[PDB]
RNA sequence: UUUGCUCCACACAAUAUAGAUGGAUACGAAUAAGGCGUCCUUGUGGCGUCGCUGAACCAUAGCAGGCUAGCAACGGUGCACUUGGCGGAAAGGCCUUGGGUGCUUGCUGGCGAAUUGCAAUGUCAUUUUGCGUGGGGAUAAAUCAUUUGUAUACGACUUAGA
RNA sequence: GCAGUCAAGCGUUCAUAGCGACAUUGCUUUUUGAUUCUUCGAUGUCGGCUCUUCCUAUCAUACCGAAGCAGAAUUCGGUAA
RNA sequence: AGAACUGGCGAUGCGGGAUGAACCGAACGUAGAGUUAAGGUGCCGGAAUACACGCUCAUCAGACACCACAAAAGGUGUUAG
RNA sequence: GGCCAGCAUCAGUUUUGGUGGCAGGAUAAAUCCAUAGGAAUGUAGCUUGCCUCGGUAAGUAUUAUAGCCUGUG
């Protein structure tokens, strides 16, 4: 008989919260929340992915579960220093999310022939799995 | 102006373990258990440690914040109800006709039966609510005594009795007759 | 009125024989283009001096660009405004990253809280609140607390197809 | 509510077979002759129906018909009707129903002395009626041109329509009525002087 | 996209559901709406109750028959919402409505067919949290609909069977996933990963 | 009254069509919370993981998909049969058994395709009906007139007649 | 014609229980006016009788709140057609 | 009801203001392509269930000139001063 | 050459994309680099007080075992 009180556990807007930008010339790019302007606006910076330091509406951005050490109001060079240091890029690269983004991005670049090759493969993979799914 | 975070505390006593999923609160103590639905609210409960829970409202207006505190209390009073318990006291009031109060039962019922109110031939009846129990307090003239694990159920069952004894068609400040809630308290004493 | 630039506008009293080299006065002016900005200049100048555009000349018009356009700043704003039944002086504090941004949302705020269209407002001063704890208005003090962090509850993703096969989730 | 099956008894009195027709004398009287064969084989068909009723069914009604020949009338053609069954349990109900096929039910097993009962029937007929007796409207004065068992104002000028709520001439009686609270003062037995 | 789109009413806002359902029809898309008793309307129950009684008083003075008819069933409350969004007195209008069907609960066929949802009409995506709102079933039964309790009964029964279905399904997909995992690492598997699969 | 009716089978013919052209692909509930896997004390339980859209999943190669041969697997699937069971909210459909039979692009072979001429929807769906044939099955009634008066202006209603 | 706002007064005392001056804002369209837009190749004028339906600014009746409501009686106000 | 100046309707369709003599846009030979005005773009209905900051929850909410009405006076509802 | 089409090269009108070279301005303002000063929503270190062997808190403390601001170049 402990107490057991759920949680509900949200990603936060906080300095050094990495965000995936979704509208604009950046878009698909990551970046870091530096300072914090109002309930609806934050200052972001993403030197590594090439996104300009800027003000941005939180609604244009989506919060990732990644965070890393960042002095609030840190300038661009400082951001790029800590970013690297904190290895955020491999960390994100590694996530189901980015993996899913990379996936469909590939599917979209296939070639009519590549597409055809995929089919032949699936027929093959199906043949052996259907067997497996029948023996135990 | 939308307050970015305000929160409250709910203290937890030695014998009880509150537990909350979605927004459904179950509080279980020495005196039994109480459960109450909070889904109509939007606060976020958080256990910090078996003697402490925090409730909070992110980015809220006045009405929203305003309902933070009343959440705190409603779960507070579940916790106290389940430890000390509640006990509402009522006395009869009548300037000539003795109000006679009994407890009848039909079909497992338990009803509070009020007779001779202001003389009335009419027989008054109020249901006994489940969870609340009723003793006609000995050693006190015309005292009825409702008690239970649930404030809201004893407070209401009392108010049910007092109100079934409204006086019509008379100057009700001269005809003060009725059963009135005369003391609000706890069951377990010294406290 | 639009998406503002900020201009230095300089003008002066058409020269004369007996008074060549007249005094020269400047205004900063928040406006969408330099055409509106010169208009505005003459609008206020005839409220302060004996001139009118007819007998005066604009000397220079230059856009003032924000000093540090990616530094979050606390602005205090003074304004004069006309309500339906009389006129009024105000102070607000707005937190954004440029004065130009700030004036964009002032104008929005006057319009929305006081129903004041752009014609009925006079910016008196816009000035960066240097040291915190001179920040007066609580709807700003709020955002200045150390190690600030807040969640964004109840996420709405925008659907792209009319139909969905899921049931959504506002988790976040 | 919707009916999903009707199970019928094997034999059927002519008085009911009467009811299923308009020209009994000329007819070959084939009504229910294939149905009756459903009994033949063991029982199979009718059990499954009875069974189906039992499984589903939120209410059970009984198809009873009257013994009009035991009656002074000339009518010969009996009266068929459904009667709900309010004794316990859907299953016991159909069991009761099945048990009583071709068998007979008496009044004294539905009504008892001093019982309040209701009467449901079609009101006597009067054919086409004037407004005065049909609606109990006031007689018009004797002086009035072109007659007086009428209504003087059939409506105001607006709505420029005669309205549903004013009395008009027309049929009187042959209405369905449901009278309540008629106390039974006697339940008479036929085999009784 | 599909020959027939079955929409689960539950948790949708009447007029937004109506607004999209109308346009779909007019464009040639057959639609069935289900669980219409679990439809929502913004505003507290008492409001939409009064609103209903305003509708309820409009009738042809001389003949309450010819005047406006008041249907009390949630499906049909909904159909009203729709028909108003459709030029229903043109042939093209009648045409589009015939592509439409609304139901309380989920009766046969459609209950083994998948139902979709309509995000731009989903209450939980649309109403600002905190605002009061209404459930059709509750409204309708307050204006005379007879069949709330039965629908509840039948659904709860339906709702039992389908949890069987699901659980049985969930168990087979677990097998399938197990089956898939041995195939992982094989050549064909690594190859398909290359091609985004 | 000129061999009429019906269910199944195919055949000719007509007549249509609010709009086929790989697949309508099934928990429930909550959203200030959930799905899924796993463990256990089976719980408002532990641990793990997922979302950030169906951009999916399934299917998809072969004269609109011909004629053929072989191997590996023992799987997939069409079809008519047969075993047991479920579903009444409009169930009129879903699942399970077993042999038969067709296909298999799981892999490897032989043969065909042109001249429809550089595009012309290039015709592959499903509605309803009509007429013969022969594989099951079935053999009424209503109306007029007559008649009653529980009915009635006339119709209608309600009785009655081998 | 009907309803407010302010509150000097009235009401033994006490502005507002019940009322309310000097002022002042309104509503209504069974008053009467003002108008002259429709009808002068014609829309049957008053009252009553009959009958339907509607409005509510509610007389009665249901349940209430207030009183300078002891009771009884009354008055004021609400939900009410 | 009666004057001043202009622009209109009358004598005039077309697009918009659902509707409408006079408002807004724009003045007309038969047609093709383009672009717009006034006004619009959830669905009726062609056209963003667009973007952005606030505000507002009404047991008779509100919703676009002319226009198809509301006032004094009040609110410890909420917002900014 | 009768009717209708398809494609190619052009012409008139138009609409919707990709892309190259330049001019302004505070010869953009920023970032960046350099340098001087500074402060706090005060980083290290230090002190002090509780505290399950450090973690907290409230003091000092202006780059230290994070950084930021401001001017000048
Ligand atoms: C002063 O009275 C009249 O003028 C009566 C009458 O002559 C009505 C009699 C008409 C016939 C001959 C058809 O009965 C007449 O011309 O009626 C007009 C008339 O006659 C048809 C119609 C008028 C004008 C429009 C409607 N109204 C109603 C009748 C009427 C009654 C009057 C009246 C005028 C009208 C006229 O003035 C006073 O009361
Ligand atoms: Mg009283
Ligand atoms: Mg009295
Ligand atoms: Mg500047
Ligand atoms: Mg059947
Ligand atoms: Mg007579
Ligand atoms: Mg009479
Ligand atoms: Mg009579
Ligand atoms: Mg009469
Ligand atoms: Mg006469
Ligand atoms: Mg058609
Ligand atoms: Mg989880
Ligand atoms: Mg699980
Ligand atoms: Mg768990
Ligand atoms: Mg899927
Ligand atoms: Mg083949
Ligand atoms: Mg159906
Ligand atoms: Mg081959
Ligand atoms: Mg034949
Ligand atoms: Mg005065
Ligand atoms: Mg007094
Ligand atoms: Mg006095
Ligand atoms: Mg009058
Ligand atoms: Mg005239
Ligand atoms: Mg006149
Ligand atoms: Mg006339
Ligand atoms: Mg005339
Ligand atoms: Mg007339
Ligand atoms: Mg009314
Ligand atoms: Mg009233
Ligand atoms: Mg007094
Ligand atoms: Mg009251
Ligand atoms: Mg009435
Ligand atoms: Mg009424
Ligand atoms: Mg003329
Ligand atoms: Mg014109
Ligand atoms: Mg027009
Ligand atoms: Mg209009
Ligand atoms: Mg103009
Ligand atoms: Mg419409
Ligand atoms: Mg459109
Ligand atoms: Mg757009
Ligand atoms: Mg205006
Ligand atoms: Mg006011
Ligand atoms: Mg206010
Ligand atoms: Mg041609
Ligand atoms: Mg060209
Ligand atoms: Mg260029
Ligand atoms: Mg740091």
């Amino acid at each position: 008989t402990d107490s057991i009180v759920k949680a509900s556990n949200w990603r936060l807007v906080e300095v050094g919260r990495v965000v995936l930008i979704k509208k604009g010339q950046s878009a698909g790019k990551l970046a870091a929340i530096v300072e914090i302007i109002d309930q609806k606006k934050v200052l972001i910076d993403g030197p590594k992915a090439g996104v300009p330091r800027q003000a941005i509406n939180l609604g244009q951005v989506v919060l990732t579960p990644l965070t890393f050490a960042l002095p609030r109001g840190a300038r661009t060079a400082t951001v790029s220093k800590k970013w690297a240091a904190a290895a955020v890029c491999e960390k994100w690269a590694a996530s189901s999310w980015a993996k899913k983004i990379a996936q469909r991005e590939r599917r979209a670049a296939l070639t009519d022939f590549e597409r055809f090759q995929v089919m032949v493969l699936r027929k093959q993979k199906r043949y052996t799995v259907k067997k497996a799914l029948a023996k135990a | 102006m939308k307050y970015i975070q305000t929160e409250q505390q709910i203290e937890v006593p030695e014998g009880v373990t509150v537990s909350i999923k979605s927004r459904i609160v179950k509080v279980v103590g020495p005196r039994g258990t109480l459960t109450k639905n909070l889904k109509h609210i939007d606060v976020t409960f958080t256990k910090v440690n078996n003697q402490l829970i925090k409730v909070a409202v992110h980015n809220g207006g006045r009405k929203h914040v305003a309902a933070l505190r009343t959440v705190k209390s409603l779960v507070d009073n579940m916790i106290t109800g389940v430890t000390k318990g509640y006990k509402y006291k009522m006395r009869y009031v009548y300037a000539h006709f003795p109000i006679n109060v009994n407890i009848v039962e039909k079909d497992g019922a338990k009803f509070i039966e009020v007779r001779n109110f202001l003389g009335d031939k009419k027989i008054r009846n109020v249901p006994v609510r489940d969870g609340v129990t009723i003793e006609f307090s000995t050693n006190v003239k015309d005292e009825i005594v409702l008690s239970g694990n649930s404030v809201e159920d004893v407070s209401q069952n009392a108010a049910d009795l007092q109100q079934i004894c409204r006086v019509r068609n008379k100057d009700i400040r001269k005809f003060l007759d009725g059963i009135y809630v005369s003391h609000k308290g706890f069951i377990t004493e010294d406290l | 009125m639009a998406h503002f630039k900020e201009y230095q506008v300089i003008g002066r009293r058409l020269p004369t024989e007996s008074v060549p080299e007249p005094k020269l006065f400047r205004m900063r002016i928040f406006a969408s283009n330099e055409v509106i900005a010169k208009s505005r200049y003459w609008y206020f100048l005839q409220k302060l001096h004996k001139v009118k555009k007819a007998s005066g000349e604009i000397v220079s018009i230059n856009q003032i660009n924000e000093a540090h356009p990616t530094k979050v700043k606390n602005f205090g704003v003074w304004v004069r405004y006309d309500s339906r039944s009389g006129t009024h002086n105000m102070y607000k504090e707005i937190r954004d990253v440029s004065r130009v941004a700030a004036v964009e949302t002032l104008y929005q705020d006057m319009a929305a809280r006081h129903r004041a269209r752009f014609r009925s407002i006079h910016i008196l001063k816009v000035a960066e609140i240097e040291k915190t704890a001179d920040v007066k208005r609580q709807y700003v003090k709020q955002f200045l607390t150390k190690d600030l962090k807040f969640p964004l509850p109840h996420r709405v993703q925008k659907s792209t197809k009319t139909f969905s096969y899921k049931r959504p989730s506002t988790f976040y | 509510l919707r009916s999903l099956t009707t199970v019928w008894a094997e034999h059927l009195s002519d008085e009911v077979k009467r009811r299923f027709y308009k020209n009994w004398y000329k007819s070959k009287k084939k009504a229910f002759t294939k149905y009756s064969a459903k009994y033949a084989q063991d029982g199979a068909g009718i059990e499954r129906e009875l069974a189906r009723i039992k499984k589903y069914a939120s209410v059970v009604r009984v198809l009873v018909h009257t013994q009009i020949r035991k009656t002074p009338l000339a009518q010969k053609k009996a009266h068929l009707a459904e009667i709900q069954l309010n004794g316990g349990s859907i299953s016991e109900k159909v069991d009761w129903a099945r048990e009583h096929f071709e068998k007979t039910v008496a009044v004294d097993s539905v009504f008892e002395q001093n019982e309040m009962i209701d009467a449901i029937a079609v009101t006597k007929g009067h054919g086409f009626e004037g407004v005065t007796h049909r609606w109990g409207t006031k007689k018009l004065p004797r002086k009035t041109h072109r007659g007086l068992r009428k209504v003087a104002c059939i409506g105001a000028w607006h709505p420029a329509h005669v309205m549903w709520s004013v009395a008009r001439a027309g049929q009187r009686g042959y209405h369905s009525r449901t009278s309540i609270n008629h106390k039974i003062y006697r339940v008479g037995k036929g085999d009784d002087e | 996209v599909e020959p027939v789109v079955v929409i689960d009413g539950k948790g949708h806002l009447v007029g937004r559901l109506a607004s999209v359902v109308a346009k779909q029809l007019l464009n040639g898309q057959k639609i069935v709406v289900v669980r219409a008793e679990e439809l929502n309307i913004s505003g507290e129950f008492f409001r939409n109750k009064l609103k209903y009684h305003d509708f309820l008083r409009k009738a042809t003075a001389f003949n309450k028959t010819r005047g406006p008819f008041h249907f009390r069933a949630p499906s049909r409350i909904f159909y009203k919402a729709l028909r108003g969004m459709v030029s229903h007195k043109t042939a093209r209008g009648k045409a589009a409505l015939e592509r439409l069907k609304v139901f309380e609960g989920i009766p046969p066929p459609y209950d083994k067919k998948k139902r979709v949802v309509v995000p731009q009409a989903l209450r939980v995506l649309r109403l600002k949290p905190g605002r009061k709102y209404t459930t059709l079933g509750k409204l309708s039964t307050s204006v005379g609909w007879k069949y709330e309790d039965v629908v509840a009964k039948l659904e709860a029964k339906r709702k039992v069977s389908s949890a069987e279905y699901y659980a049985k399904k969930r168990a087979f997909t677990k097998k399938v996933a197990s089956a898939n995992a041995t195939a992982a690492e094989s050549d064909v598997a690594k190859q398909l990963a290359a091609l985004g699969y």
